[PDB]
């Protein structure tokens, strides 16, 4: 079985390039952020622009939705997090104390948290309520690239140029398993699976790996993707056949099978980077995003 | 930026 994912939307009106996509999820939005120092929000059914949401004095690497759709927080070049409300989009906090920009975000699933990972190589734990730091983890040697919760918030993943993996206890602080892999190519992104039971980390090797968390072991590798400058975003597809999709720096979507790691997809049209891509909660949508020559957000449908 | 390249 492959997947017949085809153009659905071009998404135009970021003025510089796309830095994240992330759709709500309750699946009725789109949300991306931009190196022009903005966030928007379009329809993910329609592709319909619904707003712009602006106050970073810089610009925006990553953004993240809480649990019920109604926030979102945004990290910024400007050394800020920004908690916002989508409504109304006004800011209602501005998270201070990281030292160098802010490259990565996610709320937990309870969304009382925040966690971040920063240039300034450490990763911060925020309460959403006081916009207050609860916790600096001096998770890394080298910017972190990415922060993700599991499915309950027990346990944060982290990665780093410095070539490691680390989950961290969020109630504790503490580091319970660092992912060392041979050579130590810089890690440009990591994310756990659905489950909670596997790591998907991306390496600037032009390598994907799926790890099992418990026993410390690569499962699967994935290649034939161009990835080597940029912290390209990957994903769990979960809602048809299960594969793993990525952007890539030769302007594709690259969708593989988990099982069997064979390409059973590529997605054609930007003209750029494909910094980022982001998978429906429930419908087979995949969108996706490109960087300077290109600018647009791209919504892709399958049968499966 | 994560749109600048490393």
């Amino acid at each position: 079985v492959k997947p017949n994912y085809a153009l659905k939307f071009t998404l135009a009106g970021h003025t510089k390039a796309v830095s994240s996509v992330k759709f709500s999820p309750n699946g009725e939005w789109l949300a991306s952020s931009s190196a022009d120092k903005l966030i928007k929000i379009w329809g993910a059914y329609d592709g319909k622009f619904e707003k712009t949401i602006s106050g970073h004095k810089l610009g925006i690497s990553d953004v993240a939705w809480s649990s019920d759709s109604n926030l979102l927080v945004s990290a910024s070049d400007d050394k800020t997090l920004k908690i916002w409300d989508v409504s109304s989009g006004k800011c209602l906090k501005t998270l201070k104390g990281h030292s160098n920009y802010v490259f990565c975000c996610n709320f937990n699933p309870q969304s009382n948290l925040i966690v971040s990972g920063s240039f300034d190589e450490s990763v911060r734990i925020w309460d959403v309520k006081t916009g207050k730091c609860l916790k600096t983890l001096p998770a890394h040697s080298d910017p972190v690239s990415a922060v993700h919760f599991n499915r309950d918030g027990s346990l944060i993943v982290s990665s780093s140029y410095d070539g490691l993996c680390r989950i961290w206890d969020t109630a504790s602080g503490q580091c319970l398993k660092t992912l060392i892999d041979d050579d130590n190519p810089p890690v440009s992104f990591v994310k756990f699976s659905p489950n909670g039971k596997y790591i998907l980390a991306a390496t600037l090797d032009n390598t994907l790996k799926l790890w099992d968390y418990s026993k410390g072991k690569c499962l699967k590798t994935y290649t034939g993707h161009k990835n080597e400058k940029y912290c390209i975003f990957a994903n769990f597809s979960v809602t048809g056949g299960k594969w793993i999709v990525s952007g890539s720096e030769d302007n594709l979507v690259y969708i593989w099978n988990l099982q069997t790691k064979e390409i059973v997809q590529k997605l054609q049209g930007h003209t750029d980077v494909v910094i980022s891509t982001a998978c429906h909660p429930t419908e087979n949508i995949i969108a996706s995003a490109a960087l300077e020559n290109d600018k647009t957000i791209k919504l892709w449908k399958s049968d499966c | 930026m994560r749109t600048e390249p490393r």
